[PDB]
């Protein structure tokens, strides 16, 4: 099962959230820079950051040693983190949004018949592997992702094209910063944070992705911001 | 005249342009330096997103003005 | 035959077409009913963007099918 890759674009993701039945008191906005002057321009509060980044060889090198350290050391993941695995190619755009909404659902307001509300209702007690299979089988989100994949200022690529870019979500749960990447076996704990400094703490994790890959410019960050 | 285009990563691209250059021409100049396809580019000036048909002159973009480049890439 | 074209809102545009009409013809019919220029229209069926130069029968689009209209956002 192979989906089309979503454009990193607030007008795409905001319309996608509206089709999933989310009320628009939160809206994605672009993040233009990482220095505090630019960040102090993103409306507050911010409850999630989605980061598009390139899957390079240098990435997957840091990636494999990050995993093995956590397997030995055994990090801090509260059971109240909502985490789901990625088992559909090119589904990372939807999984990122779900990770963003699901870990903030009390701040979220849903509308009549909201398909995301129903999915979170049914998946609240599933395992991360069970949630991956549930997404595979959930027609309403698959259909909505597909029409949303055709939106944007660029044309959708062909479904067979290799994609070397990936979405992840950064959120605050129980006083810690979690990176949620469905390609990994668990959430990644990045240290302490709060609702009031999530944006700056999230962007510091973004900074590390970029400094590990210094010749790459293919990055995009959008912030889920009160509207 | 010189203008500066800043990326999210913090890189600054210095470009030689003229007031008559359309936004599309600027995007072409960025492709020539960084190999980013122009349809993936979005340019920002003073918090405001620019449109393909207009010129630097239309936006009163001066020499040594700073633009922001956000990349409309697709993630999978 | 009748076909339906759903937009982002969920509004339905109902068109009368023949299977031999090209997608370009369909976009023209949408412009006549809705005022949307063809250059901005993307027509989706079975999750696939249709090419202007082919026909509904090329895509096995039968009577009373539902397509989806996406409006390509302008670059800049």
């Amino acid at each position: 099962q192979r989906w089309l890759p979503l454009e990193a674009n607030p007008e795409v993701t905001n319309q996608f959230l509206k089709q999933l039945g989310l009320h628009p008191n939160w809206q994605f906005v672009d993040v233009y820079g990482m220095d505090p002057e630019l960040l102090s321009m993103v409306p507050r509060p911010v409850c999630a950051v989605l980061l598009l980044f390139p899957i390079t060889e240098k990435y997957e090198v840091f990636r494999t040693e990050e995993e093995e350290k956590i397997k030995s050391q055994g990090q801090d993941v509260t059971s109240s983190v909502y985490f789901m695995k990625q088992t559909i190619s090119n589904a990372c755009g939807t999984i990122g949004l779900i990770h963003a909404i699901a870990n903030n659902k009390d701040k979220m307001h849903f509308e009549s018949g909201s398909t995301l509300k129903k999915f979170l209702e049914e998946s609240v007690s599933m395992s991360p592997e069970e949630r991956a299979r549930y997404l595979e089988n959930y027609d309403a989100i698959r259909v909505t992702h597909e029409t949303s994949a055709h939106e944007g200022q660029t044309e959708a690529p062909s479904i067979d094209e290799k994609v070397d870019l990936h979405f992840i979500a950064l959120v605050h749960v129980d006083g810690h910063l979690y990176e949620l990447d469905g390609r990994k076996p668990f959430p990644i704990n990045h240290g302490e944070t709060s609702d009031e400094t999530l944006l700056e703490d999230a962007i510091e994790v973004c900074k590390k992705f970029m400094e590990r890959d210094p010749d790459e410019l293919r990055f995009n960050a959008i912030a889920l911001s009160a509207a | 005249m010189q203008i500066f285009v800043k990326t999210l990563t913090g890189k600054t691209i210095t470009l030689e342009v003229e007031p008559s250059d359309t936004i599309e021409n600027v995007k072409a100049k960025i492709q020539d330096k960084e190999g980013i396809p122009p349809d993936q580019q979005r340019l920002i000036f003073a918090g405001k997103q620019l449109e393909d048909g207009r010129t630097l002159s239309d936006y009163n973009i001066q020499k040594e003005s700073t633009l922001h480049l956000v990349l409309r890439l697709r993630g999978g």
